[PDB]
């Protein structure tokens, strides 16, 4: 309704009110509504890839009984730390084209979580996104003699508080603390690469259609988050006694750059299957993965 | 509410039998493509690591102080009346010293012997295989004082005043420092300064220091220290079945039907410690005889 | 979201016992499965959005009472208006000479 | 001894890194 | 919210079957429940 030419009843019954009058902001109005509804899409795929590798090392743990490759802090810190800045910052993102072109979506026929998404989040994206974690945590195990093939069947008497002569495939023994203040600098990293991979998913979910250059990287508050979310992260590992307070010790230099290349071939992945969505209408691209 | 087995388009959980072994078959190559990069990764991985020497020892700087009976909790409660009380401890001594006999060091090849008091550390090259296959120095259960596992007490070990032996973790390349002449804290009990490592157990607490009166160290030439000749460790695979260095503590007057703690300290210029782990070149132990 | 997560739940029950694990420590796993999979910080992040979208539209004096109405304006197929008010401005006007 | 790190390096190193960081893409989102 | 909030007891829930059977278990489940909660609490005060 009008708020300065209305009837006071029919307002309060209204759920929109008008105090200009302009009966152009129905226009903005719907506008804003396709709009905010796609950009929500995009957000949600965001938070939900980082499912994947958030539960995948704990379902390992018991699957092969190894040490387990990352804390439940440090998913929070994922879920409710850095992830969250980039998320809001996808909603600022602009129309890949003008929606007021195309027709009202149909509630029955499109949906706003589809099968699709799934499919691409927790079948590619995220799966990707895990392997990433994982190569970084037997790498960390590895150079400190703890040997892939040697961490299976580990878990039990890893995590005795009480066995302090385990014994590593290069054959030193260790204590518990120690082995422990490992584990949790083992957990570090994970976090810390769930970051490079969910730059490139942040990425890649800014665009639904068009390529990445195509749509432009004008966006500053997903910049700001990407920096933003880098230099918590760092942070997060090396404050003081970051080990002592949340159970999270400092990482050595080589371990950042560790699954760089894992995110690098996610954002190549998913541009490519832009391109191929753009160059042919045909369902099998769009119908499949297109979100 | 769960009908999606048949529809009229022949959907088969709501989808086509042909599309579902396309869907098939991009996942299968997917998946394959994804583990065929992570093994690859992971091979590059291997070789960025030496065989010989971990590439990272930072972390194990403290050596720790392990227990032969690992109790659930450090302590030891049991009959001296009854074996099956003290059966169970009695079966972790065993297994440890079964590689320790004269006979079980057949081959004259693989065995140096050291000798029978303290000398030099025998530092064996550089860790390279450009040398062969190194050397082990001997250790005869005999050296054990009244503590032999297979000799006066070949299978009744202590039926009362039991005896307890602690390790040095097998760490590689540490050369041991023994402390100065000149330690305010240092106990005397032995004047062995140039070529002995010295560990002296105390019950720490005022209480349980009263407990016990006394107690009987053994060590080899009546020493009570790690010798140093021994050390340093060259790593498994460069010194298959390397054995540890041995000391033995066996308690004396104690008293019956009640608990006391003994806290066991290694000493010497190159040892830390840590109120945060109680096994980091220190040591714990609870123990209660009751009958 | 809860229906692939009870599936991975389930199918891990399973697969619990199937190795050597106790029904009492395979549930404790389902839950946790289940609860994991659970997004938590999206809550926040979507409330969040959709208030960001409001301010500009109450930027440019479109308010409305209901916080989650935003959305249907543009998730629209069909509108019905009134000539008086809504239409005209309601007031007798100079027209044609 | 090659059992210790110059940990407070990379340590203070990082907390650089990411003091940094912070003010860029502030200074970003601050646009003028 | 709602959904959120079954999580959260039944986080809670999952550390009182967790300390019966264990010893001295970790305070993980717990600490999840807790911050899982006082999100909505959060979310519902910036809503209203
Ligand atoms: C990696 C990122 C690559 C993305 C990219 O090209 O981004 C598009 C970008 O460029 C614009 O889009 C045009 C579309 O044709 C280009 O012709 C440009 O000449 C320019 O008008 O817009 C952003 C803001 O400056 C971003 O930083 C980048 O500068
Ligand atoms: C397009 C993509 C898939 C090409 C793949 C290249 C991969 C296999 C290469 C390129 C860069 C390499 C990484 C560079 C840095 C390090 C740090 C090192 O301490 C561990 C190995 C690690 C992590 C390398 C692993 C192998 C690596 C990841
Ligand atoms: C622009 C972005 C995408 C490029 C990649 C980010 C790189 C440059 C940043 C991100 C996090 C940074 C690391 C954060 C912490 C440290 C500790 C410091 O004592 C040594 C450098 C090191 C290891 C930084 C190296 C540079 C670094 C890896
Ligand atoms: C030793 O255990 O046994 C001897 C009996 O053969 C005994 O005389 C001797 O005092 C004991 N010594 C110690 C240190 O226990
Ligand atoms: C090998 C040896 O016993 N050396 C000691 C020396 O440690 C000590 O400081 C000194 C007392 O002045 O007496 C010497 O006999
Ligand atoms: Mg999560
Ligand atoms: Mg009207």
């Amino acid at each position: 309704a009008m708020g300065i030419a209305g009837s006071d009843v029919s307002k309060q019954a209204a759920d929109m009110i008008l105090l200009d009058d302009n009966f152009a902001s129905i226009v903005t109005g719907v506008e804003e509504g396709r709009l905010i509804f796609d950009n929500l899409k995009k957000s949600i795929a965001y938070t939900l890839t980082s499912n994947i590798p958030e539960i995948t090392p704990f379902l390992i743990f018991i699957i092969a009984n190894i040490p387990l490759p990352l804390g439940t802090v440090t998913i929070l810190c994922i879920d409710l730390g850095t992830d969250m800045v980039p998320a809001i910052s996808l909603a600022y993102e602009q129309a890949e084209s003008d929606i007021m072109k195309r027709q009202p979506r149909n509630p029955k026929t499109d949906k706003l979580v589809n099968e699709q998404l799934i499919s691409m989040a927790y079948g590619q994206i995220g799966m990707i996104q895990a392997l990433g974690g994982f190569f970084t945590y037997f790498v960390i195990l590895a150079e400190n003699g703890f040997l892939p093939i040697h961490l299976l069947g580990l878990r039990v008497n890893w995590d005795d508080r009480w066995i302090n002569d385990v014994e590593d495939s290069y054959g030193q023994q260790w204590t518990y603390e120690q082995r422990k203040i490992v584990e949790f600098t083992c957990h570090t990293p994970f976090f810390v690469t769930i970051v490079v991979v969910q730059w490139a998913d942040l990425v890649i979910c800014k665009t639904r259609r068009n390529s990445v250059f195509q749509q432009g990287m004008k966006n500053k508050i997903l910049i700001f988050g990407l920096f933003e979310e880098t230099a918590l992260a760092a942070f997060l590992s090396y404050c003081p006694g970051m080990g002592v307070a949340l159970r999270m010790y400092p990482l050595k230099p080589t371990w950042w750059f560790c699954a760089f290349p894992y995110s690098l071939l996610i954002f190549v992945y998913d541009e490519v299957r832009k391109l191929i969505i753009r160059r042919r209408p045909g369902g099998w691209v769009e119908k499949e993965t297109y979100y | 509410k769960k009908f999606i087995w048949n529809s009229e388009k022949k959907e088969f959980l709501g989808r086509t039998g042909g599309s579902w072994f396309k869907i098939l078959l991009f996942y299968v190559i997917f998946y394959g493509c994804l583990a065929g990069i992570f093994i690859g990764t992971i091979q590059v991985m291997l070789l960025t690591i030496s065989e010989f020497k971990p590439t990272y020892q930072d972390r194990v700087a403290p050596p720790g102080l392990t227990q032969i009976p690992q109790s659930q909790k450090t302590e030891i409660s049991f009959r001296p009346n009854d074996p099956q009380s003290y059966e169970s401890y009695v079966v972790s001594i065993v297994r440890f010293l079964e590689k320790y006999k004269d006979l079980a060091q057949k081959d004259d090849m693989i065995f140096e012997d050291c000798g029978n008091v303290p000398s030099e550390l025998k530092e064996r090259g550089e860790y390279n295989n450009e040398r062969g296959e190194r050397k082990v120095c001997r250790f005869r259960l005999e050296w054990l004082g009244n503590c032999s596992g297979l000799n006066d007490e070949t299978y009744g070990y202590k039926d009362g005043k039991p005896c307890v032996i602690i390790k040095l973790n097998r760490v590689l390349g540490f050369k041991p420092k023994p402390p100065k002449n000149e330690s305010l804290e240092t106990y005397p009990v032995m004047k062995y300064n140039p070529y002995v490592l010295p560990v002296h157990c105390t019950g720490k607490r005022d209480e349980d220091k009263e407990k016990v009166g006394t107690m009987e160290y053994f060590g080899l030439g009546g020493y009570p220290g790690f010798p140093l000749q021994y050390y340093p460790y060259y790593g498994k695979l460069l010194q298959p079945k390397y054995l540890q260095p041995l000391m033995a503590v066996q308690f004396t007057n104690l008293t019956m039907d009640t608990e006391i703690r003994i806290e066991c300290k290694a000493y010497g210029e190159n040892i830390g410690y840590s109120e945060k782990d109680r096994f980091q070149g220190r040591f714990d132990v609870k123990i209660e005889v009751k009958s | 979201i809860t229906g692939v997560a009870v599936f991975l739940g389930v199918s891990f029950f399973i697969l619990s016992l199937i190795l050597e694990y106790t029904w009492l420590e395979a549930v404790i796993f389902l839950i946790g499965i289940i609860v994991a999979n659970v997004p938590e910080g999206l809550l926040a992040t979507v409330t969040v959005c959709l208030t960001l979208t409001a301010k500009r539209m109450a930027r440019k004096n479109c308010l409305v009472k209901n916080l989650e109405a935003v959305e249907t304006l543009g998730s629209t197929s069909t509108i019905c208006s009134d000539k008086t008010g809504t239409l005209t401005q309601n007031r007798m006007t100079v027209a044609h000479m | 001894d090659p059992f210790y790190y110059d940990y407070e390096t990379v340590r203070n190193g990082g907390l650089i890194f990411a003091a940094l960081a912070f003010i860029v893409g502030l200074i970003i989102i601050l646009s003028k | 919210s709602m959904l959120l909030w079954i999580g959260a007891i039944l986080c809670f829930l999952a550390y009182g079957i967790q300390a019966a059977t264990e010893e001295e278990p970790q305070n993980d489940n717990l600490y999840l429940g807790v911050v899982l909660s006082a999100v909505v609490i959060i979310t519902g005060c910036f809503s209203y």
